[PDB]
DNA sequence: GCTACGGCTATACGG
DNA sequence: GATTCGTATC
């Protein structure tokens, strides 16, 4: 029914990193097979964050999709299924000393397949040494929910470089720090990763207050339109940032991330783009005015 | 094709098996907790299994969350089995709480912690304690309402060791939450009771008439009433009652009706040992079933202390001194058997026989109480601290080694008297150590 | 060469029709198998009366060909920690296996009485999450070891001790299948020694056939011994001290029974002794406890047991 | 209560390396550390109060600016800080010059529980990226500072061994000799041997024996000396030996072991002393 | 001394002894000493056995003065032996010179290390003191390169692999297939080796007599992966791994890792038992997934 | 081509 | 299991 194959080193790297991050968001990864793109998205248990990765048809060198033969009509056909994040991220990993020359993912939900492949995702990996390894993880068909925040947000706009943001975010520790304060001044943009303190009964300290900050001027900011303080989580931002530079493309010169937020209540849009990969992150912001 | 307790779940507040007073004082607490400035931060629900603790919160959130939510419906239930790649197991609840803290304005959602994290591992239990302690003591201007439902069940014996803890014996709110959490101004606790016979009978009748054709086909419609009354009499669990009724209805033979057996409480066991149990006039059978079903509670020094404390409440202390002497002598004899099961059996049997021989109609018994031995231990600890202070000051200002035995005998009373006159007529410790001895 | 399956496993029932004992419960299991809507169930009873085999036969007749990938049998021999329960049970419950309209996946948890409490809470969560696709069957010796919230969602079925007639019927079926010589007195002795345990009856019968051939009372009582609870009960109920002392000596001390075993058996018998007064019962319990303490502390001689019997008789005949 | 200091790693390499080594040692030893800011020197203390104590002395000339003012005697500001936050700050600042820079690290005591405003700059390639940090600390009381004192060492049987400098020919061989006992997984006690010059590492157990000996030249600055200590302290000694050219080992007979490290800044010399108690008796 | 040997290539000894690390971390190790060399035989739960062959030519001072017995057997611990041979002999100018010694019964196993600057003497007390396939009933024989088998084993380890399967089927058209089917949390996992002569240099399937080369029938091996992962570190340094299995459910692995010019490498022999496989329908799914 | 350091993993510890 | 106070129902 659906067949997609990756035959590039960088594309495999970005695919594996996206799968790993979607696993770090929720234990189960939701993948929807469209006729133009392959969307892999994951929503938090508390429904406070949402990240979707759209692998277009240009990303794979074949995208044979046969929805006529989970199946949804919106006309365009949509097939969605639920797969384990940990099981999927241990398949797409790059072995040490062995190069993945081909990574093909498929699901043949037809009468041709037997029960050993029914409700079983088919992923085939061919190494450079001609060793063929293929797996059959279990999947569960579900219904896709197209939440509209990208069309709703297209409020200030921020387009900053992802390199220094990646350095600052990767230097943070999610164990001692769990909060992001992105304040933008009319001159400078400052992002500080802090943690609030909790006081005990007799003014004790239940939790400390570590504040690791960073401030950057306006010239490094590629584009800014105030048309401001927003507060949200840290780990999801770290993973969504580290997704991008996995596909090393020096010829491509984007290396930026676009931001959108309106008020402390409404969520913040977090977007980066690749040749055949569109990446989006949604996070519920802190409503404290 | 579906389970009856799942296909006949309540759709509104009127179909929930709950007392009117319980519904009222849960509704009031939940409504007060949705206010912009709520005195109570979290809501703690405790009770036995199948007492409509979880469902009533759902039906209340169906009508409270859509009302207080801002403009720009259900609960946000914690799920413990979720294994995230970059998430240590003890950090899962912390991440859940941090994510759920962003549910105040325009994202309002009640938080229902029905299944707690793994509290039988001590590290994550302490993490849970200090995580819910930070929520109560948080400096956040406003937080989403938090509801914690804890099922009070007795943990059966698993491993053999005398380092058994409170969580190892029974699974209750007292064993999970410490004293700081339970006795907190911003914590409201609403204990639950088993469903009474009336609501159970009404709901079983409703379920039966909802499937009238299937009971009339199996000619069980005429016998449904006695089954409903007997099931409502045996157990107070709505889920167990509905499951048993479904099992009886789907059956085609004379299989006897059986339900789950609820454990006997501590004061319930004390009353059973002292005053006996109705519908069972054989003391041997009652004691054997009590030891077979509640061996965890019976095989404890707390139970013998409870018997010693509460055996005088049989007739407000109006019985012969020979019976009391026999009871206390038997308890003292049992105390020398090093915790053998024969000791507990003999003690309970002797107490029951003694109270059965003197039992008469028209007796007006008293109220039983928990043993005061923990208060005595706390007083002894305070005395130990004060005696350590006395020995430290006596070994710092001068050289004098006195034994704690002499501190308790003579120096606990004579030395404060010496320091009193010495000071008023003119050292640090002037009051009697451990307070005065009264009566 | 040595290739011969023991009669316990060689004659293990493969269908619900071959299970004797609780006729009503087996009929209910057959009705469940023919209907398909198996609910969550808990099976408890004495060992060796047909709990594990009943669940396995029910699963076999409920799934058939799909039994290979439709059941998940976990027992005490396998790891059943909270991590194992989490991973394996969640993955098996989430699996979308196509089944007949009335068919469901079965999670057989044998020896559920020996599972950790955190695993029980994880099982509660899994039942509340995935009750519409898979069902849990519990096999245990006592239902008290399974926590109350787990029992709330389960239909408890209690297995009674096997009667003499059902044991005799199954035994006679095994004789007719194996074609060995037997005597009615020998079969009665086998049933009497089994004490309602079907596996014990099969083991004793197989040992008698393999050691002596013809199954009479003489051979059976020469290979297997009478149950020591009955001997202890006879010893405790003796009228005069001399007869009780003689029975104790010639039936437990010359036979090679440990004194601690005798004391524990006496405690159990006194706990389950009828036709005695409550005061007498508690006095004998106290005496047995004192003797137990003396045995545990090191003094485990025959003199202590003789003194225990003497004190029991003194309290029986008063003073 | 006005504490402020500025550190420039590129301007003065040796004392910055001394500070980094002290921070690494106090982080590896145990969580939290005691920073005693005397008006003329800074002492970093790791007091577990059997487990060892590290007493490092850092002169005021190490830092570019050392304004220390408090109402206590000799402007003694004593503070307890988590080493992990300070270690992370120091790693960031070390990578700042590693990527190429010469910016100074400004530290101020900005408010008993306070925090240090450790802020520095970094330039990627001509961009300005301000790195701001706030490490929560507690202010130790004056009497509580008096409860912490350096343990004096008796010289009745204590004997000094001048370990060879690591920059010399024998330095690498002696470092290998010191770490020769670290490659055993099941070792918890090292029983030293000095008879009057040899250093012998003896690990005697129920069914195995070890006889590491140093056959190279050694000096004793100016009789058997045996003390058995835990392996974890020996790892700290090996780490300290690699970072210090002037290393002095003192062994007391069945009493204690002293690992003295000195940095000749001449100027007041920076010194690190690691007092180690015997794990058990001979 | 009844036996003495000196060596300077401590890295080879370190890797050879580290091949036993996948086995019991801290248990006993049994050592034969004879004229040909010394060997390290290790067994775990009577289901798997490893064996080293350190030849005499590997050492340069092998003496073996013993004459009462043809071989000397001693049983000692393995962890401290590994730590002893873990010198890594750095500083190429001054090479560490080991000296193994044993003076018969009642003497410790001495390991003297000399650096001309550091002298270390390690003594180990000895303690008080099978799985072989018959060379007539071999079901299949395979010769796989070490790198491919190590990669397959590592991938199996990284996916859990509670149970593993071995597939060996020959065809009349000179086509050979070798795959590793695994039971894990994922379900059915297979890793089929290429049919080229670079990796699958030889694969012969017999009729249980080691002589008749029969085609079209597949040899199945059900092995517990706890025993299978014991060979993973052995295949890391292997240049060519030789696979053999008889009908009696015994798997033998011949590690051929081809420094002295005369010694013929280190010979590592791993023998492993096969699971009973009570479920007869599992092999049916194995062959059904193999046919597709 | 070699070394340092970061990430992955096996093992001991703790409660 | 007991007591004490408050309701709903017959
Ligand atoms: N009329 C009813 N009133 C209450 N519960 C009902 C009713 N009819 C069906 N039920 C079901 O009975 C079950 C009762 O579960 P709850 O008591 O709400 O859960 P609980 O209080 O957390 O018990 P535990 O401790 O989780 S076993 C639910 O599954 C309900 O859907
Ligand atoms: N009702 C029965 N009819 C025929 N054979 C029986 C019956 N009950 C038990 N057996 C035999 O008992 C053996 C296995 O019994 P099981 O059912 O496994 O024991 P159990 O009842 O599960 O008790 P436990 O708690 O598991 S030890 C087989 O040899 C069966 O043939
Ligand atoms: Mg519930
Ligand atoms: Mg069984």
């Amino acid at each position: 029914s659906f067949k997609a194959t990756i035959t590039e080193s960088g594309k495999q790297n970005i695919w594996f990193r996206a799968i790993y991050v979607l696993s770090t968001i929720q234990d189960d990864i939701k993948i929807t097979v469209t006729t133009n793109e392959l969307i892999a998205w994951s929503m938090n248990e508390t429904d406070t964050t949402l990240c979707q990765v759209r692998f277009q048809k240009s990303f794979f060198e074949e995208y044979e999709f046969k929805p006529h033969e989970g199946v949804q009509v919106i006309s365009h056909k949509l097939y969605s299924f639920r797969v384990n994040g940990r099981h999927l991220t241990t398949i797409s990993r790059k072995p040490d000393g062995d190069g993945i020359k081909s990574f093909t993912i498929a699901v043949n939900n037809t009468s041709t397949c037997p029960e050993s492949l029914a409700n079983r995702l088919i992923v085939v990996i061919e190494m450079d040494s001609l060793i063929v390894k293929e797996y059959c993880p279990q999947f569960q068909p579900i219904k896709y929910d197209p939440i509209i925040i990208n069309l709703k947000y297209k409020i200030n706009y921020i387009c900053c470089n992802s390199t220094l943001l990646k350095n600052f975010l990767d230097n943070c520790n999610v164990n001692v720090t769990d909060e992001v304060k992105l304040e933008i001044n009319v001159h400078r943009l400052s992002i500080t990763a802090f943690t609030k303190a909790v006081y005990g009964k007799n003014n004790d300290l239940l939790r400390n207050a570590l504040s690791m900050s960073n401030t950057i001027s306006t010239l490094d900011l590629e584009h800014y339109c105030l048309f401001k303080s927003i507060i949200f989580k840290l780990k999801d931002f770290k993973n969504f940032i580290t997704i991008g530079p996995s596909w090393k493309t020096t010829q491509d010169g984007n290396d930026n991330i676009s931001l959108w937020f309106c008020h402390p209540g409404d969520p913040i849009l977090m977007q980066m783009q690749k040749p055949g990969v569109k990446l989006e992150l949604v996070e519920v912001t802190d409503s404290n005015i | 094709g579906e389970q009856w307790y799942e296909k006949f779940k309540p759709n509104c507040l009127e179909q929930v098996a709950i007392h009117k007073r319980k519904l009222k004082d849960v509704q009031e607490a939940l409504d007060a907790m949705f206010l912009p400035n709520a005195k109570h931060r979290i809501l703690l629900l405790s009770g036995p299994s199948g007492c409509s603790k979880s469902t009533v919160i759902k039906e209340l959130s169906k009508i409270l969350v859509p009302k207080y939510r801002q403009n720009s419906h259900k609960v946000t239930e914690f799920r413990g089995d979720c294994i995230v790649n970059d998430l240590p197991q003890m950090e899962s609840f912390s991440e859940f709480l941090k994510g759920a803290r962003y549910l105040v304005m325009s994202n309002l959602s009640l938080i229902l912690i029905e299944d707690l994290p793994n509290v039988f591992h001590i590290d994550t239990r302490r993490r849970f304690q200090q995580l819910i302690l930070q929520w109560l003591y948080s400096s956040e201007p406003l937080l989403p309402p938090l509801v914690i439902c804890i099922t009070e069940c007795e943990i059966p014996e698993n491993d053999n060791n005398y380092r058994k803890f409170g969580i190892d014996y029974t699974f209750s709110a007292e064993t999970i939450m410490n004293k700081e959490i339970l006795m907190h101004p911003r914590l409201k606790r609403i204990k639950f009771n088993p469903i009474n016979s009336t609501l159970l009978k009404k709901h079983l009748k409703f379920i039966c008439v909802q499937n009238m054709k299937m009971l009339k086909e199996k000619n069980k419609w005429n016998k449904r009433q006695e089954v409903i009354d007997y099931i409502a009499q045996e157990t107070g669990d709505i889920r167990s009652a509905i499951t048993t009724l479904q099992f009886w209805a789907t059956s085609s033979g004379s299989l006897p009706i059986s339900t789950r057996e609820s454990t006997i409480s501590y004061f319930h066991a004390i009353g059973k040992v002292i005053h006996g149990s109705h519908s069972t006039n054989n003391d041997n059978e009652m004691i054997n079933n009590l030891f077979e079903n509640s061996n965890n509670l019976l095989s404890k020094e707390d139970f013998k202390l409870g018997i010693l404390e509460n055996y005088n409440t049989f007739n407000k202390g109006e019985f012969s001194i020979s019976d009391a002497s026999s009871i206390v002598d038997c308890l003292s004899e049992c105390d020398n058997m090093n915790g053998l099961p024969e000791s507990n059996e003999y003690g309970l049997r002797e107490v029951r026989k003694t109270f059965r021989n003197i039992s008469k109609q028209g007796h007006n018994h008293g109220t039983v109480y928990f043993p005061r031995e923990w208060k005595v231990r706390k007083l002894q600890n305070s005395f130990k601290v004060q005696a350590e202070d006395w020995l430290n000051v006596s070994l710092y200002k001068y050289n004098a080694v006195h034994s704690f035995r002499n501190i308790t005998l003579e120096f606990g009373y004579y030395a404060p008297l010496i320091r009193k006159c010495q000071s008023y007529k003119k050292i640090d410790v002037v009051d009697r150590i451990g307070g005065p001895i009264e009566a | 060469l040595s290739l011969q399956l023991p009669w316990v496993e060689k004659y293990r029932p493969q269908v619900l029709s071959d299970i004797v004992g609780n006729k009503e419960t087996i009929d209910r299991l057959q009705q469940i198998a023919k209907d398909g809507n198996m609910p969550h169930m808990i099976i408890s009873g004495m060992p060796g009366i047909g709990k594990t085999t009943s669940v396995h036969c029910l699963a076999h007749e409920l799934l058939g060909r799909s039994y290979a990938d439709g059941v998940l049998e976990l027992n005490a021999s396998d790891d059943r920690g909270i991590d194992v329960v989490r991973n394996q049970i969640k993955h098996f419950a989430q699996k979308k296996l196509h089944l007949p309209p009335g068919k469901h996946k079965i999670v057989i948890l044998d020896e559920a009485d020996s599972m950790t409490a955190g695993a029980q809470q994880a099982l509660r969560r899994t039942m509340e999450l995935y009750s519409n696709s898979t069902r849990f069957a519990f096999a245990c010796n006592q239902s008290n070891k399974i926590i109350e919230p787990l029992q709330s969602r389960c239909a408890i079925l209690r297995y009674s001790k096997l009667s003499d007639e059902d044991v005799l019927k199954r035994l006679l079926q095994i004789i007719k299948l194996e074609d060995v010589k037997y005597t009615n007195d020998g079969l009665e002795a086998i049933i009497f020694t089994a004490e309602g345990d079907m596996r014990q009856a099969i083991n004793n019968l197989q040992s008698t056939v393999a050691g002596h051939g013809l199954v009479n009372a003489d051979n059976v009582f020469k290979i297997v011994d009478s149950p020591h609870p009955l001997i202890v009960k006879k010893m405790l109920l003796a009228s005069n001290l001399e007869d009780s002392i003689q029975i104790l000596r010639t039936d437990l001390w010359k036979k090679g029974y440990s004194s601690i075993d005798i004391v524990t058996t006496s405690f159990r018998v006194t706990k389950n002794l009828a036709q005695v007064k409550e005061s007498v019962r508690l006095e004998m319990i106290k005496e047995i406890g004192l003797t137990h303490m003396r045995i545990l502390e090191g003094v485990g001689t025959y003199l202590q047991l003789a003194s225990m019997l003497a004190k029991i008789h003194k309290l029986n005949n008063k003073a | 209560m006005k504490l402020k200091l500025i550190v420039n790693g590129c301007e003065a390499p040796d004392d910055y390396k001394l500070l980094r080594t002290t921070i690494n040692t106090v982080a590896s030893l145990r969580k939290t550390a005691i920073l005693r800011f005397n008006s003329e020197r800074l002492t970093i203390i790791s007091t577990p109060k059997d487990t060892g104590q590290l007493w490092c002395t850092i002169p005021h000339d190490v830092f570019r600016l050392y304004t220390v003012i408090s109402a206590r005697e000799l402007n003694t500001i004593t503070m307890e800080c988590n080493c992990d936050s300070l270690l992370s700050v120091f790693k960031r600042y070390d990578r700042v010059m590693n990527q190429g820079s010469s910016s100074n690290m400004t530290i101020k005591l900005q408010s008993p529980i306070c925090a240090l405003g450790i802020t520095f700059e970094e330039i990627v390639h001509n961009k300005v990226i301000m790195h701001s940090f706030k490490v929560p600390v507690k202010l130790l009381f004056r009497a509580q500072d008096t409860r912490i004192q350096e343990p004096m060492i008796n010289y009745i049987q204590l004997m000094m061994y001048k370990l060879p400098p690591i920059s010399g020919e024998f330095g690498s061989a002696f470092h290998g000799f010191i770490r020769r006992v670290e490659r055993y997984s099941n070792v918890n006690h090292i029983h030293l041997m000095g008879v009057k010059v040899e250093l012998k590492i003896i690990v005697n157990e129920l069914d195995w024996h070890l006889e590491i000996c140093w056959n190279g030249p050694l000096d004793s600055v100016i009789s058997t000396h045996e003390v058995i200590i835990r392996c974890k302290d020996w790892k700290v000694c090996s780490k300290l030996y690699a970072a210090f050219e002037e290393v002095v080992l003192a062994i007391s007979h069945d009493e204690s072991c002293v690992f003295h490290c000195s940095l000749d800044r001449g100027r007041e010399r920076g010194q690190i002393i690691y007092y180690i108690a015997r794990s058990k008796g001979l | 001394n009844k036996f003495s040997a000196s060596t300077v290539h401590l890295e080879h000894i370190t890797t050879a002894l580290s091949c036993l690390t996948p086995f019991g971390s801290k248990d006993d190790v049994l050592i034969f000493i004879d004229a040909d060399g010394l060997s390290f035989v290790r067994e775990n739960n009577h289901v798997i056995k490893i064996q080293l062959l350190l030849s005499r030519e590997l050492f340069m001072s092998y003496s073996y003065r013993n004459e009462t017995e043809d071989h000397m057997k001693l049983c000692v611990k393995i962890n401290h032996i590994l730590d002893s041979v873990s010198v890594m002999n750095r500083n190429s100018d001054d090479i560490v010179e080991c000296t193994l010694s044993y003076d018969g019964h009642g003497s410790p196993f001495v390991l003297i290390f000399e650096d001309s600057f550091i002298s270390e003497r390690v003594e180990y007390s000895t303690y008080l003191i099978g799985l072989e396939l018959d060379r007539e009933r071999i079901s299949f024989e395979a010769i796989i390169k070490g790198e491919a088998l190590h990669s397959a084993l590592k991938d199996l380890k990284e996916i859990g692999c509670k149970e593993c399967y071995v597939y060996a089927k020959t065809e009349a058209n000179d086509e050979n297939v070798f795959a590793l089917i695994s039971k894990s949390q994922l379900g059915f996992s297979k890793i089929k080796l290429p049919s080229n002569r670079s990796i699958l240099e030889k694969l012969q399937v017999f009729d249980g007599d080691s002589t008749t080369v029969i085609d079209g029938f597949a040899v199945i091996g059900f092995f517990d992966f706890t025993s299978f992962d014991k060979i993973r570190k052995s295949t890391k340094i292997a240049s060519k791994v030789l696979f053999r299995m008889d009908v009696h459910g015994v798997l033998s692995v011949n590690i051929l890792s081809q420094l002295p010019k005369d010694y013929p490498g280190i010979v590592i022999e791993v023998c492993m038992l096969e699971k009973e496989s009570i479920d007869e329908a599992a092999q049916t799914e194995i062959e059904l997934l193999m046919e597709t």
